[PDB]
RNA sequence: AAAUUGAAGAGUUUGAUCAUGGCUCAGAUUGAACGCUGGCGGCAGGCCUAACACAUGCAAGUCGAACGGUAACAGGAAGAAGCUUGCUUCUUUGCUGACGAGUGGCGGACGGGUGAGUAAUGUCUGGGAAACUGCCUGAUGGAGGGGGAUAACUACUGGAAACGGUAGCUAAUACCGCAUAACGUCGCAAGACCAAAGAGGGGGACCUUCGGGCCUCUUGCCAUCGGAUGUGCCCAGAUGGGAUUAGCUAGUAGGUGGGGUAACGGCUCACCUAGGCGACGAUCCCUAGCUGGUCUGAGAGGAUGACCAGCCACACUGGAACUGAGACACGGUCCAGACUCCUACGGGAGGCAGCAGUGGGGAAUAUUGCACAAUGGGCGCAAGCCUGAUGCAGCCAUGCCGCGUGUAUGAAGAAGGCCUUCGGGUUGUAAAGUACUUUCAGCGGGGAGGAAGGGAGUAAAGUUAAUACCUUUGCUCAUUGACGUUACCCGCAGAAGAAGCACCGGCUAACUCCGUGCCAGCAGCCGCGGUAAUACGGAGGGUGCAAGCGUUAAUCGGAAUUACUG
């Protein structure tokens, strides 16, 4: 970049997305966890999983990475299904 | 006003037959060595550069000696306070040398010279200083107050004493110059950059600028927008001493002129147009007497037939120059004519121009814009550009040479005698021949003769031998020949059939 | 912007005293006041419809000395104007500071008059105005300026002044070299053989 | 009170006529150009062409009151000395006024440029419902206790440069757990789950580890529900032409369910139904940013979309997402393309449709200027710093408006020119002469306003333990204008420095002589030119405009000549 903040700019939102990266594939993770419970037909596993999931959606959604609704779509679509099976 | 004289560094030119090494002086001096490092080995432009040695302040300035720079080499010492000469002891004098004799007389300018070889074993000073004794100019010790100066040039030996006589015969004369004033001077060198525009190199007589002050150069008027000197990009004050490019500039200037400062540009505005319409007023006044020079509606022979060319060059010196030295090589046969003269690069309406007249394009340094290259591209033509100007004077020539479609005779390609003459009804007659050498040809033209005169000529229409009537016959075959045109047939007779 | 050259020229053009001399003298001891200019002045104009409504307006133009931009604007407000154009233009030329500084006297011609307004010899309301087509308005007080007062110009300009018809709607006081345009004329006030309707068909077709 | 209360026709077909019908003119208008000419000023306008290519400067920073900090300069200091004993120079130490480089915060999504693309994820009018929304704002509560890092820096090392490699080492309002957790999110509910950060100003007992504790106020941080502004989305109508384009369509149209978005939705995927669009113009082709409005017209219309303002779209070309409240980013990133610059040859760098400026194209369009003083934007508690936004200045008669280039007097009415039947007529009161004025330009002298604020003190209130500090409001003192030689006013000199352009046969205001002789030439239309040419060219005279005047280009008018009105 040509000025001075714009090539600090570039720097810092590439650490930030490294950091977004990082952050952002662990939750998914967590969400996959569940969304692969609810496909095997555990109740146990699937309502397990979806309260190690519960407190990182809500996290990643206070600190900016996600907007709120979309930690309650997924919390209430997985509850929804498991509900829907045991 | 105030009559303030200060004193100022003198600026110097040199001049030359080619090859005295006349710019490895400079180069030398300047710790720089461009020399060899440009197309061409020799320097076919002018540039003025100023140094900083002890005692004082110098500048220098030089311009190459040609047989096709007659206006450089005139400008560049009346403009110069002192001139140098260089000299060999191997190249003695040479007619381009004593063309620079006449320069430095005709100017009223003092002149110092050095010899340029105290290398070479074949190199004595004695035979320079004799030979150019005959010759008023460089007298040594014999009370005409010229001095001599022997340098190695290449091994950067003293030159102590050029130096120190170039110091002393600028010191001997009373400097006048000032600081603060009216500012005026004279052009060096004018060209076109793309970029930053139309400038000039110029000298200021009275050293004085500042980038709010309006110029005035020749028919050209202007703001300066930025200053520029040598290697340095940007200078924000520039004395009578020290050379400085101008820019901001409405134009191309002439190649060179006496340019003047103004204080307000709306009252220069006026008399920069009353330049121009003189020297439209004059140009049309020597377009209506050639044209009525002739007193005829045509030509009284059949020199008729001539070659254009298109030139721009990047350099506004060269064109008016080159041009005089092109002018040189037409002859009346030929006659070779420049259209259209530009101030650099290449444009549409100059592709244009020579679109609608047959004519070769070519500049002393151009390249080719993007809508230049489109037109060229299409229509046929040509584009080619020359670093050195040797190599164009000699092309152009090619070309005229080229032009040239003289037949001064022809080679017969087969000689034969007729024998028995036969009647046919087209051609009115048929002559049996018999060829006694060559090979006698069918659209080859043929002379007719009788005892040694031409009896008749033509162009063969038909060669028929039996009923074969084939376009070729060897020599010793029985062969032939009808013709029209051609009432009466005697034996005796030899016909003569020649290529063309 | 002015018109320079000779005056009583145009008067002879026109057929009638445009008033552009002082009035010392009978004007046809100046000129051939009823003959025009020129080698054809005897001649007599066969008078094209167009002819008759040009030259109108080209009379009026020359005795208020407006030329055709600025005048053909005073037609244009005439018309935006409430009430008959025609009198309309009147009105506006007639409330010219130049002019108004003709009526009161103190030029012996509009043109003179005109260099006084010019010239910073004139206030008006107290108040220096130095533009010849300054409009005036009722109880305005249009004066000539101390420093302007000994002029001989004015003094003659006012007896002049004392021996033309004296118009109504202007209070002049002779001696303070003050006075005061009371209201705007009426078309009543001004020549009859001015024929404005000519000069609003000019300027409609 | 007033505020669309407005409308013209002429020449030219014919021997002549009436009708038909086209061509042409008078008018307004212009971002104009060219030809001749050219004094001043105010206000405006100024690449219409190549969304062609761009050298150089400048156009986006700022905060030390978040943070480790010193390298510059500036003081200060135990202690070195300049020592001529209070003046001091340098060795030192961030002690502090400040501040390069660094982390961090907020801004680089605004302001400014352009109109390529787009006949619709556009615009205009009018409505909808499923949403987010930095800074500013109201409400109610939090602001607890910890942890591992890292740039800078240090050491070693690679590069021509750009910029790197190792290992050390350290701070925070950088970053992450843990606690706390509802008028929040999920859930019928029971329940389950989510955050944060400090930094400054001043200070009374009181005292220590002299850091501060503690007292107090300012400010920032977190949560939730609102306000305001901004933005996303959906529907209807309108918004160019062409049928010498009539059929178009597989995510296509709908349904179910999963996924997805901030949010509704074929947005996406699977499955199912076989629909959906179209002569009320789909599809395809050509062209084009839309509007307020602008020009013209009595109107209805016609033409149009510079300058100002609103919306959209674009940022070298094609594609992409990252950061962020906001971007698929005008001076950010990545890939590919076209192109250019640097190089020590191994490798690097850039994108003016920001402001100046350059080349190129063109009939044609400006200075590489001054200033943040004013308004407004970014950052900051502030002081202030930045701001080619903006305010101004330069250039061009490009346009509009104003003014000048003198005023008055001046006759047998001169000389000269021009016409003349040689009587005289004209140029012409024109000139000369005579008085007289002095705008503008020139030169000196003086001198508003655009300035509100901000700075020291002071006093009062609200604060509080407090007269501190903070903040508000009065007071005084000294100050802030790029323009600028400002506007404007006074003085001096003299008519002194300031008039050209087109036209004069009819249309059409303005007539004669000489030259030419179907030539040279004119010509908007008719039509002029072969011996009297008011039509060519010169002259005298005249007409119309006037710092302009003509010619060319261009829209509408007249044209009821696309006729809805008609």
């Amino acid at each position: 970049a040509n000025i001075k903040s714009a090539k600090k700019r570039a720097i810092q939102s590439e650490k930030a997305r490294k950091h977004n990266a990082s952050r952002r594939s662990m939750m998914r993770t967590f969400i996959k966890k569940v969304y692969a419970a609810i496909e095997a037909g555990d109740k146990a596993a699937a309502q397990k999983a979806f309260n190690e999931m519960q407190p990182i959606v809500d996290r990643q959604a206070a600190k900016g990475l996600i907007h709120k609704n979309k930690a309650a779509r997924h919390k209430a679509n997985l509850t929804a299904q498991i509900n829907k099976l045991a | 006003t105030g009559a303030a004289a200060e004193p100022r560094a003198p600026v110097v030119t040199i001049m030359g037959h080619v090859d005295h090494g006349k710019t490895s002086l400079l180069d030398y001096i300047r710790s720089t060595k461009v020399a060899s490092g440009e197309a061409g080995g020799i320097t076919q432009h002018i540039g003025a550069y100023h140094v900083e040695t002890e005692n004082g302040m110098i500048t220098f300035l030089d311009t190459p000696g040609h047989a096709a720079f007659t206006s450089m080499r005139a400008r560049g010492a009346q403009a110069t306070d002192i001139v140098v000469l260089v000299v060999a002891a191997d190249d003695g004098v040479m007619p381009q040398t004593i063309e620079a004799i006449q320069h430095a007389k005709a100017a009223q300018v003092p002149v110092v010279v050095a010899v340029n070889k105290i290398d070479k074993p074949e190199a004595d000073p004695d035979r320079v200083k004799n030979e150019l004794s005959q010759y008023g100019i460089l007298p040594e010790e014999w009370g005409g107050e010229s001095q001599f100066v022997h340098v190695s040039a290449k091994a950067g030996t003293g030159i102590d004493e050029l130096l120190d006589a170039i110091l002393l015969q600028a010191e001997v004369l009373e400097l006048k110059a000032v600081r603060k004033g009216m500012a005026s001077g004279a052009v060096i060198e004018s060209f076109l950059d793309k970029g930053r525009g139309p400038v000039a190199t110029v000298l200021v007589r009275e050293g004085t600028l500042h980038k709010g002050d309006i110029v005035l150069c020749g028919f050209e008027y202007g703001r300066v927008r930025a200053m520029r000197n040598e290697l340095g990009q940007e200078v924000l004050e520039a004395g009578p001493s020290i050379p400085v490019e101008i820019l901001g500039l409405s134009g191309v200037p002439a190649a060179g002129d006496e340019v003047t400062v103004v204080r307000d540009e709306k009252k220069a505005r006026e008399v920069a147009l009353y330049r121009q319409g003189k020297f439209r007023e004059v140009k049309l006044a020597r377009q209506q007497k050639s044209k009525l020079e002739n007193m005829f509606a045509n030509m009284t022979e059949g020199e008729v037939h001539e070659v254009n060319i298109v030139l721009k060059a990047d350099v506004q010196g060269s064109v008016e120059a080159i041009s005089d030295s092109l002018l040189k090589l037409s002859t009346d046969e030929v006659k070779v004519k420049i259209i259209g003269s530009g101030v650099g690069g290449i444009t549409e309406t100059d592709a244009t121009l020579a679109a609608a007249s047959n004519a070769i394009l070519v500049g002393f340094n151009v390249r080719a814009d993007a809508s230049a290259r489109k037109v060229i591209e299409a229509e046929s033509l040509d584009l080619r550009y020359y670093s050195v100007i040797y190599n164009l004077i000699d092309e152009v020539k090619a070309a005229m040479s080229g032009m040239l479609s003289p037949e001064l005779k022809q080679q017969i390609i087969g000689l034969a005698e007729v024998r028995d003459v036969f009647k046919s009804p087209k051609f009115g007659a048929i002559a049996g021949c018999m060829v006694t050498e060559g090979v006698v040809k069918r659209h080859n033209p043929i002379r007719v003769l009788r005892d040694n005169v031409v009896i008749y000529e033509g162009e063969l229409e038909s060669l028929r031998r039996f009923k074969d009537d084939v376009n070729e016959v060897r020599n010793g075959m029985e062969c032939g020949i009808g013709v029209k045109n051609y009432n009466d047939v005697r034996t005796g007779d030899v016909i003569e059939v020649f290529e063309i | 912007a002015r018109y320079l050259g000779p005056k009583l020229k145009l008067s002879r053009r026109e057929g009638t005293d445009l008033f552009l001399k002082s009035g010392v003298r009978a004007i046809d001891t100046k000129c051939k006041i009823e003959q025009a200019p020129g080698q054809h002045g005897a001649r007599k104009p066969r008078l094209s419809d167009y002819g008759v409504q040009l030259r109108e307006k080209q009379k009026v133009r020359r005795i208020y000395g407006v030329l055709e931009r600025q005048f053909r604007n005073y037609y244009k407000e005439a018309a935006r104007l409430k009430g008959n154009t025609g009198e309309n233009l009147l009105a506006l030329l007639e409330g010219r500071l130049d002019n108004v500084v003709y009526r009161m006297g103190f030029g012996a011609t509009r043109a003179e008059a005109r260099q006084l307004v010019s010239h910073k010899a004139i206030m008006v309301n107290g108040r220096v105005v130095n533009i010849a087509s300054y409009q005036v308005s009722p109880n305005d007080v249009v004066s000539i300026r101390e420093k302007a007062k000994k002029q001989s110009r004015v003094k003659a300009a006012l007896e002049l002044a004392e021996q033309r018809e004296k118009p109504t709607w202007l209070e002049v006081d002779a001696g303070k070299m003050e006075g005061t345009f009371k209201r705007k004329p009426e078309r009543s006030d001004l020549s009859a053989d001015i024929n404005e309707h000519l000069i609003v068909e000019l300027y409609s077709k």
